C-alpha cells in the first residue's frame, strides 16, 4: 500500500490467480488527531507517508525523465494537512504543507530533512464575499 | 568448425498453477549436410 501500515498479502497457488490481500489496517494508529479545548477550539489533523509523497516525487522526476537519487530507504510517516474549526461561529481555517527530496545519512545511517519544504493555507467561510487568494 | 550438441528453451511469462502450457519446436534443415 505504501501506507506505511501494513496489509495481509497472500498466495494461494492452487487456481491460476492466486493472490489475495486484506487491508486490516485504514490508518497508522497512536498519532493525536483530534485537539480541542472546551471553550471552542477544535481541530481535524492528518498525516501521510514519505513513500507516497516519493511516490508523487517519482511521477514527476519521470515525467522530466529525470533520475531518482532521493536516496531515503524509510518510508517515515509525517504531517500533511490541518483543519481548525471554529465551534461557534462555523468558519474554519485550512492548513497544508508538502516536501521534497527526503534526505539520508548513508554512513551514519540517520534523516537529514527534505531539500524543499511548501506550505499553503486559506481559511472556510460561512459568507462568496470573501473570494480567497490562497 | 561448428556443430550444434544440444538445445534449450526459456519463455518469460507467467503460468497457471498446474497450467501444462503446450507447445512444441521443430528443425526444418540444418548448413553444413551436419
Amino acid at each position: 500500500q505504501g501506507l506505511g501500515i501494513a496489509s495481509l498479502v497472500m498466495t494461494v497457488p492452487h487456481m491460476s490467480p492466486t493472490h489475495w490481500r486484506c487491508d486490516l489496517a485504514l490508518n497508522k494508529p497512536w498519532l493525536l488527531n483530534v485537539m480541542n479545548n472546551n471553550r471552542g477550539a477544535e481541530t481535524c489533523l492528518f498525516y501521510r507517508s514519505s513513500a507516497q509523497f516519493w511516490l508523487d516525487e517519482k511521477q514527476l522526476v519521470e515525467a522530466a525523465g529525470q533520475q531518482p537519487e532521493c536516496h531515503l530507504p524509510f518510508p517515515m510517516h509525517l504531517h500533511w494537512r490541518s483543519e481548525i474549526f471554529d465551534e461557534i461561529t462555523g468558519n474554519r481555517l485550512t492548513q497544508e504543507q508538502e516536501y521534497a527530496h527526503g534526505s539520508w545519512d548513508g554512513q551514519e545511517r540517520e534523516f537529514r530533512g527534505f531539500g524543499r519544504l511548501i506550505q499553503r493555507d486559506t481559511d472556510g467561510f460561512a459568507q462568496v464575499d470573501i473570494p480567497t487568494h490562497p | 568448425q561448428r556443430r550444434i550438441k544440444s538445445v534449450s528453451v526459456s519463455l518469460p511469462m507467467l503460468v497457471g498453477p498446474y497450467e501444462d502450457v503446450c507447445a512444441q519446436l521443430t528443425q526444418t534443415s540444418s548448413s553444413y549436410s551436419t
